[PDB]
Order: C-alpha cells, then sequence, then structure tokens
C-alpha cells in the first residue's frame, strides 16, 4: 500500500461501521492433590517404612 | 587349586507358562468382594478378587 502525503490535502469519513469482535483469556486452572505413599509405595508397608 | 570339583547349575525361567515346579504350601478358598491380601502362585498385594 501506499498512502499519497500532500502539504495541502486532508481526508475526511463520510460513514462509520460498528464492529464486534472476540476475545478469549484464561482465568484459572485444575486443582490438584497427590499422595506420596500411595503413589511411590502403593500397598506395601515395608517401602513406608523404608 | 589343580584338584577336580564337581559343579552342578540350576537354570530358572520366570513365570510366562502355567507354573509347573515350586515347594510346599497349603491352599485356602478364594473369598471375594473382600478387602484382603492374596498370593497366586508367588505374586503378592493387596485388594478385592471380583
Ligand atoms: C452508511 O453505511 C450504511 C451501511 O451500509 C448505509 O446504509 C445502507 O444503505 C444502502 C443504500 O441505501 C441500503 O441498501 C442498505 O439497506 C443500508 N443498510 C445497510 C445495513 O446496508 C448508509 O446508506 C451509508 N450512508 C451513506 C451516507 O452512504
Ligand atoms: C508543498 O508541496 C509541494 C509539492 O511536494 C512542494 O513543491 C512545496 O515546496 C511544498 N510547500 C509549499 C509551501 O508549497
Amino acid at each position: 500500500n501506499s498512502v499519497a502525503y500532500s502539504n495541502n490535502s486532508i481526508a475526511i469519513p463520510t460513514n462509520f461501521t460498528i464492529s464486534v469482535t472476540t476475545e478469549i483469556l484464561p482465568v484459572s486452572m485444575t486443582k490438584t492433590s497427590v499422595d506420596c505413599t500411595m503413589y511411590i509405595c502403593g500397598d506395601s508397608t515395608e517401602c513406608s517404612n523404608l | 587349586g589343580h584338584q577336580p570339583y564337581r559343579v552342578v547349575v540350576l537354570s530358572f525361567e520366570l513365570l510366562h507358562a502355567p507354573a509347573t515346579v515350586c515347594g510346599p504350601k497349603k491352599s485356602t478358598n478364594l473369598v471375594k468382594n473382600k478387602c484382603v491380601n492374596f498370593n497366586f502362585n508367588g505374586l503378592t498385594g493387596t485388594g478385592v478378587l471380583t
């Protein structure tokens, strides 16, 4: 594109337009929880003792 | 170090086929729908059988 520059000329709009756009933003994530003994040792008890 | 010796080598393969050789152990009945620790051909654990 190339707009024409001049030192004695101006451009003025004669009509408008109403537009509606959309914006999306994350807010929060999932809350989780972990259990060390169940994850690492499972059903064993000697592993828990270690 | 130069005297003769006698050698016997025992080789085991793990459980992939149905078990055939293992030592003495009495077997109980099957109990289901109850938290219980079990032993199936040498593997241990704790859970519910269904
Ligand atoms: C400003 O723009 C609006 C929107 O296009 C124009 O309104 C349209 O005009 C035409 C021609 O008369 C009609 O066929 C349409 O029905 C009108 N509405 C729409 C939504 O298009 C309006 O005429 C323009 N203003 C000027 C001064 O040109
Ligand atoms: C305005 O623009 C013209 C053309 O670019 C140039 O010749 C002139 O010197 C400029 N200034 C005036 C005061 O005209």
